[PDB]
Formats: C-alpha cells, sequence, structure tokens
C-alpha cells in the first residue's frame, strides 16, 4: 500500500521532466527504467485497480498532485490526469520522448527499437505498446476522416458530439474535485473562466447542464456557481441560442426567475421610433427586437410550468407601465401582441 | 376624451392616429378604383400638419401625466416633421425651459430665425387654432 506512493510520485516526476528540454544525461538505462516502471503501473491498474482502498489512495495522490500544482505560474504541466491514465502511462511517456527534439541519438534509437521491434514478436499475450500506438494512430486518422467527411455542426448543441465530449470531461473533472473536498468547485470554475475562451466555455456549461447523470451533482454545482456569479450569466443568456436556454431553464427551475429578470431589464432600455415601426436601443450592445422576440417565443413554446411564469412576468410588467392595449407605448404590450 | 378628462384613452387614440399616419400612405394613386377626394385628403401639407397636430396633442397628455422625456420626444419629432408651424417650437421650448434651459433653447431660437397655410382643410385649420396658446409670440421673444 505505502510501497506504491514512492513508485508513483517518482514516475510522475520522471514523466513531467520527460517533456522538458534538459535531456542531455539520458541513456538507454534511463529509458529502460522508465518503461519497466510504466509496465509496473499498467500491471497494478489491471491487478488491483478496482474496488479497494488502494484505488482511492491513488486517486487522493493524483488529485492532490493536480491541485498542489493547481495550474498557475511555474508550469502548467498536465501530468497523468486520472487513474484510468495509469493503464496507458507508458504511451504518454513514449509520445513525450518522441516529441522532445532534445533527445540524444542513442536514446532515440533504443526507444524506437523498444517501441517498434517489428513482427519478431507478432505473438503476445498482453496487448503490447506497439499495438497500443498503432491503435492510437488508427483512431487519430478515423477522427480526422469523420470530422472532414460526414460530420456537421448540429444546431441542437446538446446532441452534438464535440460539445458532448467536452461536457463529459468537465463533469468528471468536477466529480473528482467534489470527492477531494480540498478546494471548492466554484474556485476551479472561476479560474477556468479567466483562463480559457469564454464563448466556447459557455456552450459547454449549457451542454453539461443537460447530460443525464452517470455516477446530477455536476449540474447541481454549476447552477450554484452561476447564481453566485451574475456577470457570467449576463453573457450566458446573451450569447447562446434560444431553445438551449429554454431547455436549460425548464430542466433547472432555479434559473427561471433570474432569466426573465435579465430579459425584463433589456426591454426597458429600448425606445420606440414612430417613423420605422421598430423598437430600438440607444447603445449598440442593447438586445434587438428580433432576438428578444425569439427568446420569448421559445419560452412560450415550452412546457406549461414555465409558460405561465413568463406570461405572468410579462403581464405584471405591462400593467406596471400603463395597461395600454395599443402599440407605440409599451414593449410588453407589443410582445404579447406579436406572440398572438 | 381630453376635454372629458381621460388621459389613457386619449393617448390611445392619438397613438392610433400616428400609427395610421406613418405605417400607411394616403397618396396611393396606383389603382384608380372609385370616387375619391382630389385635393383635401391627399395634400402632403395636410399630412405633415396632421402628424404634427397629433404629436402635440399626445405630448400635452404626457406633460399632464409627468413624462416630460416622452413629451420631448414627441415635440422634437413634430419639429423634425413640420418646421414651419411654430406651435411645435413653442411647446418644445417651454419643455426645455422647464428642464434644461440655456443651450438647446438658443440652438432652436437660431433655427426659428433661420426659417423666417397654403391650402389646408378646415377641420385641420380649426383644430390648430383651437389647441394653440394665445401667449405664443410673447413667449417666443422671451
Ligand atoms: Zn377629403
Amino acid at each position: 500500500m505505502e510501497s506504491l506512493l514512492q513508485h508513483l510520485d517518482r514516475f510522475s516526476e520522471l514523466l513531467a521532466v520527460s517533456s522538458t528540454t534538459y535531456v542531455s544525461t539520458w541513456d538507454p538505462a534511463t529509458v529502460r527504467r522508465a518503461l519497466q516502471w510504466a509496465r509496473y503501473l499498467r500491471h497494478i491498474h489491471r491487478r488491483f485497480g478496482r474496488h479497494g482502498p488502494i484505488r482511492t489512495a491513488l486517486e487522493r495522490r493524483l488529485h492532490n498532485q493536480w491541485r498542489q500544482e493547481g495550474g498557475f505560474g511555474r508550469g502548467p504541466v498536465p501530468g497523468l490526469a486520472n487513474f484510468q491514465a495509469l493503464g496507458h502511462c507508458d504511451v504518454l511517456l513514449s509520445l513525450r520522448l518522441l516529441e522532445n527534439r532534445a533527445l540524444g541519438d542513442a536514446a532515440r534509437y533504443h526507444l524506437v527499437q523498444q517501441l517498434f521491434p517489428g513482427p519478431g514478436v507478432r505473438d503476445a499475450d498482453e496487448e503490447t505498446l506497439q499495438e497500443s500506438l498503432a491503435r492510437l494512430a488508427r483512431r487519430r486518422s478515423a477522427v480526422h476522416m469523420l470530422r472532414f467527411n460526414g460530420y456537421r455542426e448540429n444546431p441542437n448543441l446538446q446532441e452534438d458530439s464535440l460539445m458532448k465530449t467536452q461536457a463529459e470531461l468537465l463533469l468528471e473533472r468536477l466529480q473528482e474535485v467534489g470527492k477531494a473536498e480540498a478546494e471548492r468547485p466554484a474556485r476551479f470554475l472561476s479560474s477556468l473562466w479567466e483562463r480559457l475562451p469564454q464563448n466556447n466555455f459557455l456552450k459547454v456549461i449549457a451542454v453539461a447542464l443537460l447530460q443525464p447523470p452517470l455516477s446530477g451533482e455536476g449540474s447541481q454545482v454549476l447552477v450554484h456557481w452561476l447564481l453566485g456569479n451574475s456577470e457570467v450569466f449576463a453573457a450566458f443568456c446573451r450569447a447562446l441560442p434560444a431553445g438551449l436556454l429554454t431547455l436549460v431553464t425548464s430542466r433547472h427551475p432555479a434559473l427561471s426567475p433570474v432569466y426573465l429578470g435579465l430579459l425584463t431589464d433589456w426591454g426597458q432600455r429600448l425606445h420606440y421610433d414612430l417613423q420605422k415601426g421598430i423598437w430600438v436601443g440607444t447603445e449598440s450592445q442593447d438586445v434587438p427586437w428580433e432576438e428578444l422576440h425569439n427568446r420569448f417565443q421559445s419560452l412560450c413554446q415550452a412546457p406549461p410550468p414555465l409558460k405561465d411564469k413568463v406570461l405572468t412576468a410579462l403581464e405584471t410588467c405591462k400593467a406596471q407601465d400603463g395597461d395600454f392595449e395599443v402599440p407605440g407605448l409599451s414593449i410588453w404590450t407589443d410582445l404579447l401582441l406579436a406572440l398572438r | 376624451w381630453v376635454q372629458l378628462g381621460a388621459q389613457k384613452v386619449a393617448i390611445s387614440e392619438f397613438s392610433r392616429c400616428l400609427e395610421l399616419l406613418f405605417r400607411a400612405t394616403p397618396e396611393e394613386k396606383e389603382q384608380g378604383a372609385a370616387f375619391n377626394c382630389e385635393q383635401g385628403c391627399k395634400s402632403d401639407a395636410a399630412l405633415q400638419q396632421l402628424r404634427a397636430a397629433a404629436l402635440i396633442s399626445r405630448g400635452l397628455e404626457w406633460v399632464a401625466s409627468g413624462q416630460d422625456t416622452k413629451a420631448l420626444q414627441d415635440f422634437l419629432l413634430s419639429v423634425q416633421m413640420c418646421p414651419g408651424n411654430r406651435d411645435t417650437y413653442f411647446h418644445l421650448l417651454q419643455t426645455l425651459k422647464r428642464l434644461d434651459r440655456r443651450d438647446e433653447a438658443t440652438a432652436l431660437w437660431w433655427r426659428l430665425e433661420a426659417q423666417t397655410l397654403w391650402s389646408l382643410p378646415l377641420y385641420l385649420e380649426s383644430y390648430l387654432s383651437w389647441i394653440r396658446p394665445s401667449d405664443r409670440d410673447a413667449f417666443l421673444e422671451e
């Protein structure tokens, strides 16, 4: 049990330095030692990797490693990301050494000769490293070929295949932080928000809010994070399309009263011009009539639990601004007229 | 309805008039389908004077209700529409003298003196003579 800690952390240090350009002192001995250690970890993962204290100990070690590093400053080093990557650690190491230009000639030769010995060893009991890399090359080729011959960006994002993949990764990555309980998930998400591209991230959150559970604590965390952070939710509802927000809001009733409140504030900063029969905003970043109509139409074309909510929120905002029944006076009368 | 004291339904009717005035053309002489008014219910002068009339009659109700910004929008639009009636300018400048006197007022004074009846219908002539205030020129030389 304790024997595996010094094995795994040492291997992780060796792995992390694998990608780094200090390779001068390396030799066949170092490479042989690396790959036999990696075989040992891949053997552990097979033997007693499931349903024991050892699995959870290794997960504690891995996730504690990935949060003590954090991903700030001195190095945004990946590391082996999770316990499943224990079963293919050797492949990571080999790939990193093949990408390191700074590798020495004899090390390179010994490496590649140990990865790809040839068909001298066509008969093997354990799925070896050569087969693993071949299967990887096939998959990478398959992915390229499907992406550029048959794939289409589906408009119903929740049914897309990229967004669904990113989403499942995010959910798994939140589950591990939850089990760790070291730092709160909201801090990870806030750091992500600064770090990576916002437009992409928001579509991904939207999509992860709708994937059914597989262990919905993941979605349960993101709703709390969003309701806590108003600024992101201002761009959440603003950037995405209509039906996605509608399905999100119908799935999570806690997002409904704020969303209508966001829309209710965007109408109020419009002004009607008599010459062109169109509501418009003063500032350029004020939502147009067409987009706002689309949002309310999607909300009305929804389950009954939300239809009455939006309808009452519109009537109460109409009567608040004079209970007119004629256009040119109230954006809310004009909405309710256009819905029918 | 104004003379009977009903702000809401008054503004309703003025808004209905305005919608029909901007979202439709009376001078649709594409298809000669009937008997029609040759002169009275075609004149662009009648159209602009009538636009202005309805804008003013709406703005005065906004003033009564305490919505001077909307009133300003209507009066400004009437000035943009018919710059040679001066009832527009009187109402607009009274509002600007209430809210933000100096610069905008003089900016429109200069417009008036840059500017300085043909064949209108009588229902429009008489409507304007009814709504206009007696203290127009007295206020406009102030
Ligand atoms: Zn006529």
